RNA sequence: UGAGUAGCGAAAGACGGGUGAGAAUCCCGUCCACCGAUUGACUAAGGUUUCCAGAGGAAGGCUCGUCCGCUCUGGGUUAGUCGGGUCCUAAGCUGAGGCCGACAGGCGUAGGCGAUGGAUAACAGGUUGAUAUUCCUGUACCACCUAUAAUCGUAUCG
RNA sequence: GAGCUGUAAGUAAGCUUUGAUCCAGAGAUUUCCGAAUGGGGAAACCCAGCAUGAGUUAUGUCAUGUUAUCGAUAUGUGAAUACAUAGCAUAUCAGAAGGCACACCCGGAGAACUGAAACAUCUUAGUACCCGGAGGAAGAGAAAGAAAAUUCGAUUCCCUUAGUAGCGGCGAGCGAAACGGGAAGAGCCCAAACCAACGUUGGGGUUGUAGGACACUCUAGUUACAAAGGACGACAUUAGACGAAUCAUCUGGAAAGAUGAAUCAAAGAAGGUAAUAAUCCUGUAGUCGAAAAUGUUGUCUCUCUUGAGUGGAUCCUGAGUACGACGGAGCACGUGAAAUUCCGUCGGAAUCUGGGAGGACCAUCUCCUAAGGCUAAAUACUCUCUAGUGACCGAUAGUGAACCAGUACCGUGAGGGAAAGGUGAAAAGCACCCCGGAAGGGGAGUGAAAUAGAACCUGAAACCGUGUGCU
């Protein structure tokens, strides 16, 4: 199903990326397993392989009320054919 | 209970006697907003391009208590009532029966 | 602790006076006795009181 | 309120909404394509809307 | 008040050219000096964003500061094989049933748990502002799965 | 019943007289940890077994339910011991656990500093802390009682007796009851003899003016105790709605003030409004209001269900109990001349002519019937909820806390613990010009006031400066 968020489209995931690796930003209780489905069955491609990292909160606001961020989870697919992952 | 569109007249402060047409409010603080009264001419857009060419005055709020809304037939300001004629509540005049 | 199986006999609790009329906790026991008593499912080792035992008893 | 169809149609609509109206103007809101943002709050809320009503029935 | 007084926390810097409202102190260049069983290169505990880029100069830095481990806005960590879990247990902890005890509880059988130890399949190069036995290039090797097979069948797994 | 997406300004994008936002009752959803319960663990994490289901040629991977321990109750029931007395295997049950109101209430265990101007008896004190068990109250409770009149009639609470009678290194000190006046007002079920049946069940039967079995004759419900399960009408909480009566002119930036005229009052409580208001606004007196849920209490249903006198020929009326001896506790009562109550240990009674009590004990006379159990009201307290009051506080006060406080921080940990309110009626929060890298100023404007400019009312003293009249 939908477990992806939304892109990430940034320097270094705009062009020595640009070509069969695009990053997601995907549930932080998945494995890599299911993005390696739930990528083709939304977009209808063959996906080679799928890496996984974790990020720790950082601080946020030092002035007036101090906090944390989100955990966020990122994942990387590579096609071994198609592309037209995100336009 | 002044209503936005109406005709109005101030009862107190500088404006005292003017009368006018109810154009917004305020009603979690009971404020009405009366075309032609509380004038304020104000310093605007430091920085922001409108461009800046000189001064922009608006009205500003007055507080509920000193309007009243006038009498359609004497042309007197008065109180109000609720009749309840209609299935639906009606307002009333108070020195006179007739509608608002 | 030890509790006798047919009534409640328990340990109490007072003091120990001395000649000069001193005091200090002690506790009186009862007398309790391992007997395996005729219980009509199984014969099982219980405690019964040296008193309770007395006027007939099933062992 | 849009839940005046039957049992299967009823099921189908959520799969649509959800699939379509939801994913698609969420992959606009974060690359920059999305204008008129006030769609994804009646989306989000139409699908409750449906759930609630299914639910009912049992 | 003591008072513009004591102190400013071991150590060699000099000049030229830039930047700038502002330079003994920031950036680049040449020469000189110091360590070198270490002030060099890796990793454990621990710390927890201090890492990088472009902007900033009120406070913090024992002076100044155009600079920073300080402030603002965006970035950065990728594993079938490396280190731990789906393997094994010391010592210790725990403990169904059971024994003891005014209550609360104390002891402990089986069986669990638990490394600092025992087992167990990968290497050399390339690259980025910030990752590399992880990404890409070249050549491997391990457990599992369906297909088909020379040869079967009292073979076969225990 | 006309605006709206909270605090919190901005910025967009939109919903709404086809009834938004908002307020109440009933539902739906409700990730993970936690008694935590599938197994483990450094809470908020890791690893699984069975049953279907989704999925690929296939395994890997997901989804939904389920699987702790102890207790009861059926079941199969296959140790030694041949029948069989453990153990084991599967099933069944809004069965138990864990929190919390450090307040009150029963029970178990139980200090010391202190005081006596030392201290050992005693006191503090059966207080604090710890543990268990409850309830909205708990405990007590229907005379083996209190007394001395021609008697009272179950418990609890408050007055008063009374700082009396006592007790006591008779020191320090502790410290009652009855009566009498009142609040409140419920009293009743088992065992036993005896009758049948197949140790158990149904009927009987419950006590001091002696009761019953036995023997002949004959005659309303109290679901809060008493046997207890359900339908049953109007009050009351849980949002609201109507709701009386005023104008003018001075001084002001601004009238509610002053000055003149009037008006309502079952409404002259209170808070706001540009200054001090019964009549401007929310309100108050008084009347009106309920889909739906929950509480209290009524009239029918319902369900229970037989009531009284005479006869002792005769059998029944609670046993290792009452009580005694030794050692302790408790009674106001430090073992005394210590009755009346409880615990440990060893001895051990009677049966209505019986047995207990009336402050050692014995006779006479009065009162009362132990060794089984229940039971409401008057009383105690406040984590809370709604409505209110004060010769109570007013930011070093009042809660530690009017200010995102049990927090910044300090400690390995238990633990401790601060500081900090106010521009104006209204942001109308200083367009533009000049000096400067900026910060900050000098003008011009807003405003009644900028010596009200967000380090914002007023702005004291210490202390730091600048100018100057006599020395």
């Amino acid at each position: 199903r939908d477990i992806l968020k939304r892109p990430v489209i940034t320097e270094k995931s705009s062009e020595a990326m640009a070509e069969d690796k695009y990053t997601f930003d995907v549930d932080t209780r998945v494995n890599k397993t299911q993005v390696k489905m739930a990528v083709e069955e939304i977009f209808n491609v063959k996906v080679a392989s799928v890496n996984i990292m974790n990020y720790k909160p950082k601080k946020k606001r030092m002035g007036r009320y101090q906090g944390y961020t989100n955990k966020r989870r990122k994942a990387i697919v590579t096609l071994k054919e198609g592309s037209d992952d995100l336009f | 209970h002044i209503k936005k569109g109406d005709n109005v007249k101030v009862i107190a402060g500088k404006d005292k006697g003017k009368e006018g047409k109810v154009i917004a409010t305020l009603p979690k603080k009971d404020r009405v907003v009366v075309e032609g009264v509380n004038i304020m001419k104000k310093h605007q857009k430091p920085t922001q391009l409108n461009p800046e060419s000189g001064i922009l005055e608006t009205e500003a709020a007055i507080h509920v208590s000193n309007v009243q809304l006038l009498d359609p037939k004497t042309n007197e300001p008065t109180r109000v009532g609720y009749k309840f004629v209609d299935g639906k509540k009606v307002r009333i005049a108070k020195k006179s029966g007739e509608e608002i | 602790g030890k509790q006798c199986f047919v009534t409640g006999r328990k340990a109490s609790t007072g003091n120990r006076r001395s000649h000069a009329l001193n005091s200090t906790k002690r506790r009186w026991n009862a007398n309790l006795q391992k007997v395996r008593i005729l219980v009509d499912g199984k014969p099982k080792k219980v405690w019964v009181s040296a008193r309770a035992l007395k006027s007939g008893k099933v062992t | 309120k849009e839940i005046r169809n039957l049992t299967t149609s009823e099921i189908e609509e959520q799969i649509k909404s959800s699939k379509e109206e939801l994913f698609n103007l969420r992959f606009q809101l974060a690359t920059g394509q999305l204008e008129e943002t006030a769609r994804i709050r009646t989306v989000r809320k139409t699908i409750a809307r449906l759930k609630t009503v299914a639910r009912e029935r049992e």
